């Protein structure tokens, strides 16, 4: 009952809006024989809606005024809310992939500039070392701060490239 | 060659084509790059065009009074400040035909008229002009001032009457005397104009000079000041059910704090206003004797400056050096001047429509979208003329021997690092901002509305909620009786501005949704990235690795040719120009989120905006596409309506827009060629060579490309909005 | 007059099967403004297994002119004699990528 | 060169039709430039002013309103047929200039006679701020 | 065989693979769980 | 390329008067409808600027079947005049007529 | 134009959501994406994103991720020719899903 928002399961027009979906996905299907592929196929669309209306409750979901669900943000409201799979763990999900794609993207880089011609390697990928370090990231956290632990992660700046003032 | 015309640079004199004058034009303010002229010239030319602009804006504000009190409806208006609309100024068109006149005689009038979206009505009526005859002394008034500026301006610029070169430099002096007399002298007056005048006139009492020094502003008569029983002032407040023109439901109070509107009126009480202005006086007026002048006490700037270097090297030299930088660098004050003028007209923007200053303001819906419009605009542009005079800045006055070591050589240091981080957020924001809207709109397109993603915005909820708001629950201040913020001043403003703020009529901290977060992050990305584009052209300003001698080219150079790879638009000046265009795409934003916000509000289908809003085909139907109805039908086939000037400006921005599109795409070279083969034409033909040009035809030039694109697309986003949003807001409105 | 034409069908993934429109005929897709129905109806074209049949030999026809393109360029590649016959590559134009063409489709 | 030679009107002018793109109204009120070469054989050329002109076994004489499509002309003449032109400025008064090659070896040489002007002794980037040179008219790289 | 190799070693060949992998993985995923929206089981 | 000038030239001329003569009268339709006066627009009942070559044409190819293509049974197109061809109750071709506004797009 | 014609008719475009039209309007939608984004490579110059792209690299080096082969901007010719292909494709693909959706939700 967060930001004056009700809960889909107790909400009034989130049982329109999947009424409404419903009706019309009823009047499409009355169009067609029951032994057609196009009944199948409206006879499927409405069997994943009814799921997903189903699944999008009984799941600690909010709506406000419209029956559209609303996502908590702020972790700790989230945390004591039953909210966290919201947002603050996908965001956690994308932070493990991004990163995953970053160090192989960096290690990648970082072997391919020890060979003479660096750029052909970078145009004409090396496929295994690049699937070798694709199935090596899995902990791409733990080798990153132990890099900046180590000042390997970070260049020093003497040796960086810089615009004249 | 050597024309009279660029008195100011000779080598623009010797100049045989058109473009001599062109760059006559926009290079005859800057006079830093005049020949042949000194530091104490240019600063007495400063102080003569200072006192030109200020007379310019007298008389634009003297003029706006003499056309309100002649050919205007402003008694009417004060007798009933509800129905009848406010008057701008009278219609002489002779290009007009009957239905055009017949359609236009609105308000009462004898004649076309204008309706007035600027909202001199509502401001005059609330400081207690009532009368035609008072604009008319007003306007005469303000006319004589603009007279004697031009005088200041005349006398000032002449021998013997010039300031010194120091004279200007004073910064202390100038700091004291303009904390002191402009802010602190100026917003008392204002006060106790405000007292004398208006509270009387809101209470049904007319002071006018006239009955002026036998009318008491308080029956306690100033004793109360003397004895320093200053709450004497604030025992009658005016109550609930009073009227602002007459005096019934008065109250005898000058100064108080009754927080929230006037119910009768849903403006900010005059009392309050009075009080405000008084208390901001006394501080300023205490403020301004904070800087050293001649005599034996004060503050020296630049021992300030050169005290607050953090220990332990964390700013390296500090502050240090930095009085010299900002007092020889013009630009540097006019940056931070700017900058700061930007930002208060956006908090104007932001305040004025939440908090309406003037009687019967916020029953005016035209007008204060008109009023957040402009002010908002006028924001964005002058903080990008502050953006790009920092840049000038950088480039014309900076050097690194002087300030060495100090917080600007820091930041220019890893100016690299700010500039990624700034593109780094930026693209975070584009990216994200743009998935989610595509993600909700092809949601919204697939029939299942409840697939998109809305992230309610907990943490502004919770920030209303912690000042008022209890519509959104929690248990925070200025909503639970325990707390020790709303235990503190329960019987001052809370009792006025809670009710203020839990009503929903009102523009007072409006309920937000998921749109409303999602448009709010849009203007962020929209901030920050035109904040990016101006600090690279900034910060990059005297060099980079593609131009290390950019200093030396000056602020607005085209390019460098096609040499190393091409450096086109490699200049501040087109970081600056770029930059406009991002800030009329930000300011867009900002006023289609209001303008939509506002008139979901007044229809009173708010969830029309809140379920709508979400995606941008809602934008693109709903807003853009159902409020443009009444415009476009302005003029038809069928006949004309009051909103025909509307429709056509709003054609017109379109087309002055489409003229920038015509100068921005093609550059130089296709114009030369044709104006080369135009040449030509004209000079081999009969009974036309016989006149000929003293200046030769050239094409414009890259900068003046730039320029005069960015004039018509400016100009043209600017008619089309303004004719849209005051079409609307009007058409369906009163 | 009352099936709309549509021969374009998506797959049921995210949603995108509302895109399976009521075109008629017990059918679902997207309805198509290329014509290709009534050049059909135009052509004699009656059931899908003619549609097939040109589907395989046009497939057969593209397969040749690669091998066209692999073959006159790596293993016989004409010279620039060949080329320069603007006579002969007009006379053979007109008379049977033209005239034949024509005649062929007219028959 | 060794001497300076002189702009001779009365030579003849290639084999050419009329031009559009040639000597506009600057030519009697400014100055118009004119190129001279010795075509050793018939030959057709292309003009920087319009088509294609056939030059005189001889010499051969053109006029153009600009002194880029003279240098263009010559480097033109100088790539497809090394022909060494020279090309004159003549004004209104009929004061006549001798301007590409000033000591007669084109400037791709040296000839140990030229004098260098408008060189600076510091290193490009050694330059002082535009804040060291206000208010007096001189630029930072004109030191 | 090994200049083939190193033809589809190359950037867009290897982009595409990556391109179809992920969009497949994608989709099967957005299939066999339709419509995923709350992280929940 | 030796009178490129005088052609690009004579060009740029007439493309100047036709913009004018097309978009100014554009404009000025707009003006004078915006000015509440609509008997001085160029519109076809206020200043008739009918395409009178076009309707000629129209006239002369709706009469070609009659005079000058004695052996062909119709016209051979329904644009210039005649009935109205209509199939499943939607129109299928119908004669087009050509006006003030037709003349504007056309130039 | 403005009214009896682009605002007369598109409300098919933007009313298509929740039907099978409704793709249309998302590539309408999306044709007003394209349209915008060739407009700062058709504005803009090479020394800006040049600029830019070096404060990248010199970012990419500070954490060591810098690639071998050198990030430049798009050439003045290469950033001319994405601007206008991006926007003709933005024009095309709105007068595209426009008139391919007006003329069949009422066609
Ligand atoms: C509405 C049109 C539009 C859009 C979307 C952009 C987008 C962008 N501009 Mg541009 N700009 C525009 C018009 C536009 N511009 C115009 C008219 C001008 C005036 C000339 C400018 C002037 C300008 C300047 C001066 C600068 C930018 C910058 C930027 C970036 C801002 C970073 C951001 O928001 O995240 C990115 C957000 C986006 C929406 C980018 C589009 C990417 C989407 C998601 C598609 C991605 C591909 C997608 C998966 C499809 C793949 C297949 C497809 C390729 C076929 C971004 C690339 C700045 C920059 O370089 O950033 C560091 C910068 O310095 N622009
Ligand atoms: C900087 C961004 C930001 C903002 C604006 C908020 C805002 C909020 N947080 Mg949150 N928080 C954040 C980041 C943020 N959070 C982060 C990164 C964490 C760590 C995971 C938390 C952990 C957290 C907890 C544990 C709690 C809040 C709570 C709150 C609320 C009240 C906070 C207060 O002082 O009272 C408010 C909605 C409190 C709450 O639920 O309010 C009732 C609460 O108990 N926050
Ligand atoms: C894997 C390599 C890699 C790494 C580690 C980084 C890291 C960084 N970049 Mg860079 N970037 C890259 C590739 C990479 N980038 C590429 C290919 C481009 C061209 C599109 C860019 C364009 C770019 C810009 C324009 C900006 C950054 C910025 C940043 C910083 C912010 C973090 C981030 O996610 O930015 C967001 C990065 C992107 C959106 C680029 C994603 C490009 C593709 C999708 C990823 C490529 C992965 C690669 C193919 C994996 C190779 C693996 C190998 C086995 C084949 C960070 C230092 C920002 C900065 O300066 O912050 C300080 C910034 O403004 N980058
Ligand atoms: C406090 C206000 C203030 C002050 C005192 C200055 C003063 C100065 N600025 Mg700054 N500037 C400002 C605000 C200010 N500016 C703002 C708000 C912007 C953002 C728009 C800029 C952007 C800016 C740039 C980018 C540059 C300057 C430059 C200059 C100098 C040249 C002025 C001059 O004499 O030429 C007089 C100039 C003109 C007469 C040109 C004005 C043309 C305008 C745009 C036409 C009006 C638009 C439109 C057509 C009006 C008709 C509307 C239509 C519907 C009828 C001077 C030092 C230049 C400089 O220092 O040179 C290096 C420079 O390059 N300024
Ligand atoms: C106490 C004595 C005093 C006073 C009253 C002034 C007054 C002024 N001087 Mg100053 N000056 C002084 C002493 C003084 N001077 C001394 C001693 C020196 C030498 C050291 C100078 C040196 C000096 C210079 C060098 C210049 C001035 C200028 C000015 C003008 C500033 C612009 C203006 O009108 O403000 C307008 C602004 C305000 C009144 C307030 C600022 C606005 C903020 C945001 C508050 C807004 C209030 C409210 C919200 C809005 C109300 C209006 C709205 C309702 C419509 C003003 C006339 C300038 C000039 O020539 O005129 C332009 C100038 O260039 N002065
Ligand atoms: C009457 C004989 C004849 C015919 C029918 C053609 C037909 C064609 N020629 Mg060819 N040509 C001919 C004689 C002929 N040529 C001669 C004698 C010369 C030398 C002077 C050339 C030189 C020539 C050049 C230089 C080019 C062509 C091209 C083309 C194609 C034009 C594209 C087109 O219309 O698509 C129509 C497409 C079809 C109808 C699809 C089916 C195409 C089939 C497979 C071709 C069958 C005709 C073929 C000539 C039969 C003999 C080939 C036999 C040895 C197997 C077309 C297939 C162009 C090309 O390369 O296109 C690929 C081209 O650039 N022609
Ligand atoms: C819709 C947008 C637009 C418009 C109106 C123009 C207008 C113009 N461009 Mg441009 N063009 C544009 C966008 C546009 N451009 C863009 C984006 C590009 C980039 C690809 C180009 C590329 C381009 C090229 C490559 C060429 C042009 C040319 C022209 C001219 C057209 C010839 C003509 O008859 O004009 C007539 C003038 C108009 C149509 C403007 C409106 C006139 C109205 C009706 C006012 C009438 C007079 C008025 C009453 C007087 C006002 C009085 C006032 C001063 C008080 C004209 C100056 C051509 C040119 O130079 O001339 C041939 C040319 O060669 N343009
Ligand atoms: C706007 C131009 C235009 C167009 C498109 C048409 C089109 C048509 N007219 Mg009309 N016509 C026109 C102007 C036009 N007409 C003006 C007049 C008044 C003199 C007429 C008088 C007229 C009559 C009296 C009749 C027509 C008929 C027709 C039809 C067939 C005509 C035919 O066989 O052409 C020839 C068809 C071709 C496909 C030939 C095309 C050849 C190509 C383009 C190459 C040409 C190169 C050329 C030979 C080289 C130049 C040589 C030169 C240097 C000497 C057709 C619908 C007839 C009708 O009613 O329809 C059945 C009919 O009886 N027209
Ligand atoms: C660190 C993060 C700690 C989260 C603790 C969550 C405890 C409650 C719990 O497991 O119940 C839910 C079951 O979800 C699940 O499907 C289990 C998620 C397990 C979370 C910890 C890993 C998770 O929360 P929810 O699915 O109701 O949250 C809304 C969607 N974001
Ligand atoms: C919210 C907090 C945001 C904090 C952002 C970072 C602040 C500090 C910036 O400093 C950043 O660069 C410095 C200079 O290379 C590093 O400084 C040092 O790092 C390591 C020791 O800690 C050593 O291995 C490095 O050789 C040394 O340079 C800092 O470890 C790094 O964090
Ligand atoms: C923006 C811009 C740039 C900067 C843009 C550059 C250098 C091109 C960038 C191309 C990118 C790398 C294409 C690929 C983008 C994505 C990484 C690919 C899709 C990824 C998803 C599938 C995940 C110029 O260089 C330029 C040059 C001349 C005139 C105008 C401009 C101009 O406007």
């Amino acid at each position: 009952d967060v930001a004056g928002l009700t809960p889909c399961s107790e909400s009034k027009a989130y049982n329109k809006l999947e009424r409404k979906e419903l009706k019309t996905l009823e009047k499409r299907l009355k169009k067609y024989e029951p032994g057609s592929a196009p009944y199948l196929a409206l006879q499927a669309t409405k069997e994943r809606t009814q799921n997903r209306f189903k699944n999008y409750a009984k799941a600690g979901l909010l709506c406000g005024n419209d029956g559209l669900p609303h996502l908590i943000s702020d972790p700790g409201l989230a945390l004591r809310f039953n909210h966290a799979g919201e947002v603050f763990i996908p965001t956690f999900g994308f932070l493990y992939v991004a990163g995953y794609i970053g160090h192989v993207g960096r290690q990648y880089i970082i072997k391919s500039k020890e060979d003479a011609k660096p750029t052909d390697k970078e145009i004409i990928l090396d496929v295994p070392l690049a699937l070798q370090l694709a199935f090596q990231g899995w902990a791409w956290p733990l080798a990153a701060i132990q890099e900046l632990r180590n000042g390997s992660l970070l260049e020093k700046d003497e040796n960086i490239t810089v615009s004249p003032r | 060659a050597t024309k009279l015309f660029p008195k100011f640079s000779q080598g623009l004199a010797q100049d045989p084509s058109t473009r001599r004058i062109w760059y006559g034009l926009a290079t005859a303010h800057d006079f830093e790059s005049h020949d042949g002229m000194t530091e104490e010239n240019l600063y007495q030319k400063i102080f003569a065009s200072h006192f030109g602009q200020l007379a310019i804006i007298f008389l634009w504000t003297s003029g706006n009074l003499f056309h309100v009190a002649w050919q205007g409806n402003f008694e009417q208006w004060v007798t009933d400040p509800i129905h009848v609309r406010p008057i701008a100024h009278a219609i002489w068109d002779p290009h007009f035909g009957q239905p055009a006149v017949e359609a236009f005689t609105r308000g009462g009038a004898s004649g076309p008229v204008n309706i007035a979206t600027s909202g001199v009505y509502q401001w005059w009526y609330t400081i207690g002009l009532r009368s035609n005859q008072e604009l008319y002394v007003s306007s005469v008034f303000l006319a004589l001032v603009s007279a004697v500026f031009l005088f200041a301006g005349w006398l000032h610029l002449q021998p013997n009457f010039q300031p010194s070169l120091s004279w200007f430099k004073d910064a202390e002096s100038r700091l004291n005397h303009h904390l002191s007399g402009l802010f602190g002298v100026s917003s008392l007056a204002w006060t106790g104009h405000l007292v004398h005048v208006a509270i009387p006139e809101s209470r049904g009492q007319h002071v006018g000079w006239d009955n002026f020094l036998s009318v008491l502003p308080h029956p306690q008569g100033l004793t109360p000041f003397w004895s320093g029983n200053w709450a004497a002032y604030a025992q009658n407040p005016d109550t609930a059910s009073h009227a602002f023109g007459t005096a019934d439901g008065s109250g005898t109070a000058i100064l108080t704090f009754l927080g929230g509107f006037h119910p009768q009126t849903q403006s900010l009480w005059l009392s309050d206003m009075a009080h405000h202005h008084l208390a901001i006086a006394v501080l300023f007026i205490v403020a301004g004797h904070m800087y050293r002048t001649n005599f034996g006490i004060g503050h020296r700037l630049e021992a300030i400056l050169e005290a607050h270097t953090p220990p332990a090297g964390g700013l390296g030299a500090g502050h240090k050096g930095l009085f010299h930088t900002v007092n020889n660098s013009l630009h540097f004050q006019l940056g931070l001047a700017l900058a700061s003028v930007g930002t208060i007209t956006s908090l104007v923007a932001q305040h004025m429509y939440s908090l309406p200053p003037y009687a019967y303001l916020a029953v005016d819906f035209t007008t204060q979208a008109s009023l957040y419009t402009h002010h908002q605009y006028i924001a964005g542009f002058i903080m990008c003329g502050a953006f790009a005079h920092g840049a000038i800045f950088f480039i014309r006055d900076y050097d690194p021997e002087q300030n060495k070591g100090n917080v600007l050589a820091r930041v220019l240091d890893h100016k690299e690092a700010i500039i990624s981080h700034l593109s780094w957020v930026s693209l975070f924001l584009g990216f994200h901002t743009l998935g989610l809207y595509v993600h909700n709109d092809v949601v919204q397109a697939f029939g299942t509305p409840e697939k998109q993603i809305l992230i309610e915005p907990v943490f502004a909820q919770w920030i209303q909620a912690a000042q008022g708001k209890s519509l959104y629950g929690f248990d925070l201040l200025l909503a639970s009786s325990s707390s020790s913020a709303y235990s503190a001043g329960q019987s001052l403003w809370l009792p006025g501005w809670l009710e203020a703020i839990n009503n929903n009529q009102n523009s007072l901290f409006l309920t937000i949704g998921p749109g409303d977060f999602l448009v709010h992050h849009a203007i962020a990305l929209g901030l920050h990235t035109t904040t990016l584009i101006l600090v690279k052209g900034a910060l990059d300003a005297r060099g980079s690795k593609l131009m290390p001698d950019k200093k030396d080219f000056g602020y607005s150079f085209p390019c460098d040719g096609p040499g190393r790879g091409g450096t086109c638009d490699i200049s501040a000046y087109d970081a600056f120009y770029l930059a406009v265009f991002w800030m009329l795409n930000t300011i867009g934003w900002v006023t289609f989120y209001w303008h939509w916000k506002h008139l979901t509000l007044w229809q009173g289908n708010v969830s029309q905006f809140d379920e709508s809003s979400t995606y941008l085909m809602g934008w693109l139907r709903d807003y853009l596409w159902l409020n443009s109805s009444q415009l476009i039908n302005g003029y038809n086939p069928f006949g004309m309506n009051s909103l025909s000037v509307w429709a056509w400006t709003f054609l017109f921005g379109h087309l002055v827009y489409a003229t920038g599109f015509m100068f921005l795409i093609s550059w130089r070279g296709y114009w030369q060629e044709l104006i080369e083969t135009l040449v030509w034409a004209h000079e081999k033909t009969p009974l036309a060579n016989l006149v000929y040009w003293k200046d030769k035809p050239v094409a414009l030039s890259i900068v003046q490309a730039r320029l005069v694109g960015l004039a018509h697309f400016s100009v043209g986003y600017i008619f089309t909005y303004a004719a849209f949003l005051i079409a609307s807001t009007s058409g369906r409105f009163g | 007059t009352h099936i709309k034409p549509s021969a374009q069908v998506v797959w049921p993934i995210v949603g995108q099967e509302i895109l399976n429109g009521d075109v008629g005929g017990g059918f679902q897709g997207i309805q198509i403004t290329s014509g290709f129905f009534q050049l059909w109806r135009a052509s004699g074209i009656t059931s899908e297994l003619q549609l097939y049949s040109t589907a395989i030999g046009g497939l057969v026809l593209a397969a040749a002119c690669f091998f066209a393109g692999w073959f006159h360029y790596h293993k016989a590649a004409p010279k620039l004699e060949w080329f320069q016959n603007v006579e002969s590559m007009l006379n053979h134009h007109l008379a049977g990528l033209l005239g034949l063409g024509s005649l062929a489709w007219a028959g | 060169p060794w001497k300076q030679p002189e702009l001779d009107p009365d030579t003849p002018s290639p084999i050419f039709g009329g031009s559009t793109g040639g000597l506009l109204r600057k030519a009697q009120v400014e100055e118009f430039y004119v190129t001279t070469w010795e075509s050793p054989k018939e030959q057709i050329f292309e003009m920087p002013t319009g088509g294609a002109a056939i030059m005189r076994k001889g010499p051969n004489l053109l006029k153009f309103a600009r002194k880029e499509q003279c240098l263009a002309l010559t480097t033109q003449l100088r790539t497809k047929f090394k022909m060494t032109p020279c090309f004159y400025r003549v004004y209104a008064d009929g004061k006549v200039e001798y301007l590409h090659p000033k000591d007669g070896v084109y400037p791709e040489k040296v000839n140990a006679g030229r004098v260098g002007v408008n060189q600076n002794m510091r290193s490009i980037g050694e330059n002082v701020d535009p804040i060291k040179v206000k208010f007096t008219g001189s630029q930072p790289f004109t030191i | 065989m090994k200049d083939f190799t190193t033809y589809l070693s190359t950037a867009p060949v290897v982009g595409l693979g990556w391109a179809i992998f992920t969009s497949g993985l994608l989709i099967e995923i957005n299939r066999f769980f339709p419509d995923p929206l709350v992280f929940s089981f | 390329i030796r009178h490129r000038d005088a052609i690009i030239s004579h060009l740029n001329w007439v493309s100047i008067f036709l913009g004018f003569h097309s978009f100014g009268l554009y404009i000025h339709n707009d003006t004078m409808s915006a000015l509440g006066r609509p008997q001085d627009m160029f519109s076809d009942t206020a200043i008739q600027l009918q395409p009178v070559f076009a309707q000629w044409i129209q006239n002369t190819h709706f009469t070609a079947p009659q005079l000058t293509a004695p052996n062909a049974l119709a016209a051979t197109s329904l644009t210039w005049g005649g009935d109205v061809v209509a199939v499943g109750g939607k129109v299928a071709m119908m004669p087009i007529a050509l006006g003030t506004s037709d003349f504007l797009v056309h130039h | 134009w403005l009214r009896d014609f682009l605002w007369a008719q598109s409300s098919q475009v933007i009313q298509s959501y929740g039907s099978a039209l409704s793709a249309y309007g998302l590539m309408f939608l999306g044709a007003h994406f394209v349209w915008a984004f060739s407009l700062m490579f058709l504005f803009s110059g090479r020394g800006y994103w040049q600029e830019l792209i070096e404060s990248i690299v010199w970012a990419h080096n500070k954490l060591r991720v810098a690639p071998s082969i050198q990030p430049r901007a798009l050439s003045i010719t290469q950033g001319r020719a994405v601007g206008v292909a991006h926007y003709l494709l933005g024009g095309i693909a709105t007068t595209w899903s426009f008139f391919l959706a007006r003329i069949i939700a009422v066609g």
